[PDB]
């Protein structure tokens, strides 16, 4: 039976994991104390008679985003060690989160990893939710990274990460954070999917027609793609997508990984009415910019390998159909050694929609992640970030004095400066 | 006179099975759910199957009509 | 008393399987639940072609099923006419070849494939005579292409004076579903020559072409694609379930479609296909399966027939006919237009006529076509191969399982022999 | 009219009968009251070969249960099929030989070896002429292990004219139930390659194996695995019990199963084994059974059969089938594959056929086969004993019981002569 | 009829006892008067008609905890002469409790085992529960070793001996005190299972997640493993392990008979309702260093030889596919010499739970008893205290006293130093 393990590491992670499993009960009919009234098997762990429990972990050094957790409704679905805090937290700083505090929780960690590998009988991959800004989230996101590596080789690691804006972000050391962070998720994750606040705050403003967003409305879209990305597994549809056919269609070279993320249908309860979805709209919306998930603007980079997943009453013929119409277009460009770029995905589940929730219920829906040479925007700006940032030594001896050193700056540095230079190298014409 | 204790109630039943007395169903669960309705039946006549066209079935009279006005299986344009 | 084996591999091909046993049952007449329930004696002559006979009249094929993952043996498990099946005969993997050719040939293909071929040498010693083994599977994918096309050449190792029918899907050209689409088809061809004896060629593309121009359907689903090339795959074997007049066997045509050993890619058609709308209007005699047999739409394949030279043809009547009705009509169409045919044969058409039609159907028939205008199709996956390769893109996933380069390089070499030739003929 | 004595031992031989009785009578058709209720004349006219008259239509078996805890007989008396048994036949005793070689053949088990020496000698003067010596123990336990080997040298000084089958479990190498299983195992087959006529080894892995691969059965228990050990050691005696077309005693095994004295050793195997929900989709005919009784997997053993050239072999049919059938696969497994047998040896397999099936079955067969690749079963036991005996660990719960570690290395000196002779045959 | 005799000594030894007496009149189903509303044959004597009395004698040389057991919840089903108590204490000296008024009181102590085994038919074992770093439990239980080994002698005899722990210890004499009793035990005690308390504290702190750990927690959950690993003389199932195969199958040598302890399902009542509780996931906890009763890394030496006994509904399979995947592993190893390393046994009755306790109900437990070569840690470091404190001749004057010599320690310090080079010697490679 197939399954993956979900960690939830940082502020982010349990807040995305809150809204995450929130979708994922409804979808199985799931009650949020943990009893159903056998595809759960992906998910949810069966024991005893009647109850599932949550194949997850909240990993966080600050214990007051976790106790809510373990108060409010849902209570009775998770393992109460699977829930793990700390005294206290990175405090956005990269070297507690790898080296002082984080060590010391790392080690049970693993303990849980373990008994959640054990518990499982067929593994396909890792989902990994951190955001880069917090030390938390960052920093032993790093160390659980480059452990896992070490511990289950060879095995699909999903990164849903969390990076800086490029006019919106909320705390100062996040250009130092984002930078020291690149060097585990490079050549550890394997599958890395950037998001981005603002992006996802400009798609609430228009699509969803929120003028006030909040940290939960961008969360709970987030459990959206996240659902469709592996509702193949789970439900069935004319061309299932696996973890493993997920990360050989997209990763051409092993640092070339990172990759986009877009949800096409938003819609609001009351334009619903008034929209007439089918395959070929939503198809198109999803190529938009508007509806891209991270503030990076396509055109100027070259599209590399795309996958379609799509959720609901699509038909296979007009969904092939679709992709023919946007490769005619001369905006959508692809990259010259790359005559195949699209990997479709059908699934015959539609999208649940959470009650009190904004989105509407829809019978379509497509989730795209791309690979483009766009994605070198978001890296050189928070290269730029970090190196005004750095040139006067800024917000150093926070970081040295927690048991770094001035040279991990510096490998930090070349190692992303190498990204930009291979993005550049491998997005060139020939 | 050992005192008795609950064996662990296995469907097992080897002897059964070899004699092949009762049947049952070997298979386990059936996994990724079970989607109900679809592919979805078409509009302009409920069409799930090419058996029609590949057994050459003659045309309903209450079903003619449709095919009398439209040419293709999108409905009624005129 | 000729036996027909049939192993399948991949999503696509269990697919095609689940709709192929289908359209096989009942036209013998035998119910989901395996006992018959017919109203023709001529079924129950020869369905040992297809069929185990079995106690209380359960009928189960020859059917072994290959995949990597559970989720194909799902569909199979729960799909209608899925239950006729052999329980035993459904091998299956855990891991999944992930669309990976590597890992469903080398690396993780070995760990299946001495217990898949156990399965198939159990069914290959029950049958007495073996008139060959046929596969249905996929070209682009990796499940079925890098686990099917090794298992095509152990079969040909053990049983090499078998025959052995590929119907192996091909990637679109107009179209794409995967991203390492000409990795895993470049990589196949370049095995399928040297261990199949015969191939059919088909491709989504032309059966999404088939469903709209000539069926009027604007929206088919797989299982609507599946059904027509059921219908082919049935034709072939035609002559074998059901007497006729003259009578030709697997074996004979490839003695007569295959010129030069490695000249075995053909080009598939069904001849009755009429919308529901233009069904009543349309006679059925055998000058109106002919013009709706040779026409370019009614092709399968990628490759449009008018571009290329027909090296030799194959035509499997079914129905109440003419002889000469049969024989003419394929002498007409080898005047109107003799520069479409080669040369250097005479009468590339081979015809044969089964009396049993299908059932409903007065009438069908289902052409095969050795083209040389198939070298088209595999120019443009050759084209798309080292566009790819010259860049190394996507080849770090596959010389991880324990691939080099060199058979890479002799993949190419050997798509650019096998297409040298046919246009070497072409002249 | 000839009688076969049966000897259980240990915790596994008296669980090990307790549903080979359970079969038995079944087969004979007494219920557990004892009456008998079978409704074939031929199924009551020879039950003086596992059964005996009691007045009142109560049966009662002729074997003996013998152990030296108390625990062990409450399990076969309170199960089911336990009535019937003799209240005589219950020796025990008190102490437990608690998994030492030395207790139940020396010092502790002196006790009770005169006791069953009574006991065994009254059916064997009140039975009219003896046949054989059915054993069913274990190697590494010591209840049955060591006080076993010690009856059966006991027994054959006595009666030194008969036959002797001996069915003992051997330590699996795969899994470890005992840590001191090398010991008891190598001072048991000490003991039995001098003594012991012919054997049949078994072990749980296979029987786990049979019961995962070919049954499909998820989560079986030891009653599982009892009844497929009986279901061998009903077959074969089935000549004997049931009229047939051939006829196969004990005897007629022997005499064509064991070339050389001290090559002895066999393997067994229950050939019709279907799954829960397959067994509508079989074929029940002669050419599938040889199918399955040939098969690596199908064995009880822990020797791979194609790693050794077969010495010899036997077949136990029973049901009703064409002689000319049975023979034709028995040829045909000669000459398909005979490089995997013995080139000095025309004529290497036995077969016989009964025409009585067992119970819920039309047909059946017993494998019963003399190999080197028992060769393969030693050398992990000969392995463990070398690499352990040389740091003298363990043997003061043995030399403090009665024997010296002169013995151990006697037990050497004969092990590695069994390695040497059948490793020497297969070249 | 199997039947086994408890002798319970010192003060560990009597509040032990109380505990284990409370779950073995539990699964029984005797009501603690002593009356029944034959697996009770083996731990109780059928006297007359509806009266019960345990066949195990308490004694301690202070009076003070004998008194409570006569004043307790028990005075009734224990026979009231069984009870020994004395006129003092040995007060924490190996020399009053051996020679000079335990011996006034060691002799009204062999009579009633005399008693006890005379009553009964076939006798099993010897179970002595003590403590040596205490005067009564390693002094007077030493004295009563002298006597029965000599009396029923070759009888097979199980100790269960509470040593000091590294950290953890409340006595000052404490390590004079074990170095005396090792002297006595390795002669005489054929299979000692050793014991220690602070991994007791540990096992409820981490496990049943209580922070205020007592005694009376820790002698709860001692009489769980000491009921499972006599659980196959009193209820059927698989394969029946008697405590004569114990020591045959274990000891391999006569001079290196320690022994390790495990118990893996350790789980409170809110804790169970989430744990998927297999054979396969108890299997991997027992062997786990975190679950054992004694503090000392497995990792550290090698394994000699294990038993493992499986309580509950457990079937015959999935344990040998559990032994599969514990031999595969890397991280837990074996002697070179010992390719056969387990024992199986399997019940089918699973643990009782006693009223206000805080184990939960689990249908599945075993329990690993295992000879070590990481014992050497535990002797060399209690060893190690004992050196650098004999060098002053410190606290001597309370020992020669009272018939000890002063030459005695010398002894019983170079037979703990063989002890030491058999432990180190015998797990070399060769
Ligand atoms: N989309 C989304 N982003 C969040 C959420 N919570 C925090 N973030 C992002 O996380 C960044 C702050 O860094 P974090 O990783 O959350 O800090 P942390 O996890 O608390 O790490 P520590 O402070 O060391 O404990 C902000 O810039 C946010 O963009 C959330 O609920 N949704
Ligand atoms: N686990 C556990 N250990 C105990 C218990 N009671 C006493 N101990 C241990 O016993 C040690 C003291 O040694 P004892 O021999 O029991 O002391 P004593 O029996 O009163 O002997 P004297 O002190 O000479 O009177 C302490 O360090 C404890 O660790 C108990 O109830 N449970
Ligand atoms: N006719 C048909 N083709 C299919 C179906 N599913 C997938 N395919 C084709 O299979 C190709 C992808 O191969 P894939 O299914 O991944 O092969 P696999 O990895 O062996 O399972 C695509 O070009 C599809 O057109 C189906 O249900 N019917
Ligand atoms: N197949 C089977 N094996 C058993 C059974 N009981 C015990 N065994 C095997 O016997 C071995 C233990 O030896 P044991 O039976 O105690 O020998 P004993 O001490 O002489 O009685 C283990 O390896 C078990 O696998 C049973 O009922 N069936
Ligand atoms: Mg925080
Ligand atoms: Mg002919
Ligand atoms: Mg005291």
């Amino acid at each position: 039976m197939r399954e993956v393990i979900s960690i939830h590491i940082g502020q982010a992670g349990i807040q995305v994991g809150n809204a995450c499993w929130e979708l994922y009960c409804l979808e199985h009919g799931i009650q949020p104390d943990g009893q159903m009234p056998d595809a759960f098997n992906t998910f949810f762990s069966e024991t005893g008679a009647g109850k599932h429990v949550p194949r997850c972990i909240f990993l966080d050094l600050e214990p007051t985003v976790v106790d809510e957790v373990r108060t409010g409704t849902y209570r009775q679905l998770f393992h109460p060690e699977q829930l793990i805090s700390g005294k206290e937290d990175a405090a956005n700083n990269f070297a507690r989160g790898h080296y002082t505090i984080g060590k010391e929780i790392v080690d049970l960690a693993l303990d849980r990893i373990r008994k959640l590998a054990d518990n499982c009988t067929g593994l396909q991959g890792f989902l990994v939710f951190n955001a880069v800004g917090g030390g938390t989230g960052s920093g032993l996101g790093s160390l659980l990274l480059e452990r896992l590596s070490v511990d289950y080789g060879k095995k699909s690691k999903l990164g849903f990460t969390v990076y800086p804006s490029p006019q919106v972000s909320t705390a100062v050391v996040e250009p130092y954070n984002s930078v020291l962070s690149t060097h585990s998720l490079l050549e550890h994750t394997d599958v890395a999917v950037m998001l981005d606040n603002e992006a996802i705050y400009d798609i609430c403003r228009r699509s969803l027609d929120i003028e006030r967003p909040t940290y939960t409305n961008l969360n709970r879209l987030i459990a959206q793609v996240i659902s469709s990305l592996t509702a193949s597994l789970r439900f069935d549809g004319a061309l299932n997508v696996d973890i493993t056919e997920f990360q050989t269609n997209l990763v051409p070279y092993p640092r070339i990984h990172f990759m986009l993320s877009s949800y096409a249908p938003i819609i609001s309860a009351e334009k619903a009415y008034h929209e007439q979805l089918s395959v070929a709209e939503i198809t198109n919306a999803a190529f938009e910019p508007a509806s891209m998930m991270v503030k990076c603007d396509p055109r100027h980079g070259k599209y590399m390998a795309c996958c379609l997943m799509y959720r609901g009453d699509v038909v296979p013929k007009d969904v092939n159909a679709s992709v023919a119409t946007i490769k005619t277009k001369r905006t959508i460009q692809f990259v010259d050694w790359c005559p195949t770029g699209f990997k479709c995905g059908i699934n015959y589940q539609p999208p649940t929609v959470v009650p009190g929730g904004d989105l509407a219920k829809v019978q379509r829906a497509v989730c795209m992640i791309s690979n483009s040479t766009a994605i070198g925007e978001i890296f050189s700006r928070l290269d730029h970030k970090f190196d005004l940032m750095y040139a006067k030594r800024a917000f150093v001896h926070w970081y040295v004095g927690e048991g770094m050193e001035e040279g991990e700056f510096s490998e930090a540095r070349e190692d992303l400066a190498a990204l930009e230079k291979d993005f550049e190298e491998v997005g060139a014409e020939s | 006179h050992t005192r008795p204790a609950p064996a662990p109630a296995s469907d097992a039943y080897a002897a059964e099975v070899i004699r092949g007395e009762a049947a049952g169903d070997d298979w386990g669960p059936r996994t990724k759910r079970s989607v109900p309705d679809m592919p979805k039946p078409n509009a302009f006549d409920g069409r799930t199957d090419l058996y029609a066209h590949m057994q050459y079935r003659p045309l309903s009279n209450g079903e003619q009509g449709k095919y009398a006005k439209a040419f293709d299986d999108r409905g009624t344009r005129g | 008393m000729r036996e027909i084996v049939h192993i399948q591999g991949g999503q696509c091909g269990n697919q095609i399987g689940a709709k192929f046993w289908e359209v096989v049952s009942d036209e013998h007449g035998i119910d989901p639940t395996g006992t018959y329930h017919g109203d023709s004696d001529l079924q129950l002559e020869r369905i040992n072609v297809y069929f185990n006979e079995a106690t209380g009249g359960r009928y189960v094929p020859r059917a072994i099923l290959m995949d990597l993952e559970p989720g194909t043996m799902d569909s199979v498990r729960s799909g209608p006419y899925g239950q006729i099946f052999r329980p035993d005969n459904f091998v299956f993997g855990q891991t999944g070849a992930g669309n990976n050719w590597a890992k469903g040939h080398y690396t993780e293909g070995a760990e299946l494939i001495d217990s898949v071929l156990d399965v198939v040498r159990k069914e290959a010693e029950s049958c007495d005579c073996l008139q060959g083994f046929q596969v249905c599977h996929s070209l682009g994918g990796g499940t079925g292409s890098g686990m099917g096309t090794l298992l095509i050449s152990k079969i040909r190792e053990e049983y090499p004076d078998r025959m052995m029918l590929t119907f192996s899907v091909v990637p679109s050209p107009k179209v794409s579903d995967t991203v390492v689409e000409p990795y895993n088809a470049t990589l196949s061809v370049h095995q399928l020559v040297e261990n199949a004896d015969e191939c059919m060629v088909l491709d989504n593309e032309a059966l999404y072409d088939i469903c709209f121009r000539t069926l009027k359907l604007t929206t088919p689903t797989f299982g609507d694609l599946n059904h027509l090339i059921s219908a082919v795959m049935s034709g072939i074997t035609c002559c074998l379930r059901f007497p006729g007049q003259l009578n030709a066997d697997l074996r004979k045509l490839a003695v007569n479609l295959i010129p030069f050993p490695r000249l075995h890619f053909f080009m598939v058609g069904f001849t009755p296909l009429t919308s529901r709308g233009s069904q009543q209007y349309r006679a059925l005699t055998v000058p109106e399966l002919t013009q709706q047999m040779w026409d370019a739409k009614n092709m399968m394949c990628a490759a449009d027939p008018r571009h290329g030279r027909y090296l030799t043809a194959s035509a499997l009547f079914r129905g109440r006919m003419s002889t000469k009705e049969v024989d003419e009509q394929m002498l007409n169409v080898q005047n109107k237009n003799s520069s479409y045919f080669v040369e250097w044969i005479p009468n590339n058409v081979k015809s044969s006529v089964c009396d049993i039609p299908p059932k409903g159907l007065k009438m069908s028939a289902t052409f095969i076509g050795n083209s040389t205008a198939i070298q088209e199709m595999f120019k443009r996956v050759s084209e798309q191969f080292t566009a790819m390769f010259r860049r190394k893109a996507f080849l770090h996933w596959y010389t991880g399982e324990g691939m080099d380069e060199m058979e890479f390089t002799e993949a190419e070499s050997n798509m650019n022999d096998l297409v040298s030739e046919y246009q070497q003929y072409q002249d």
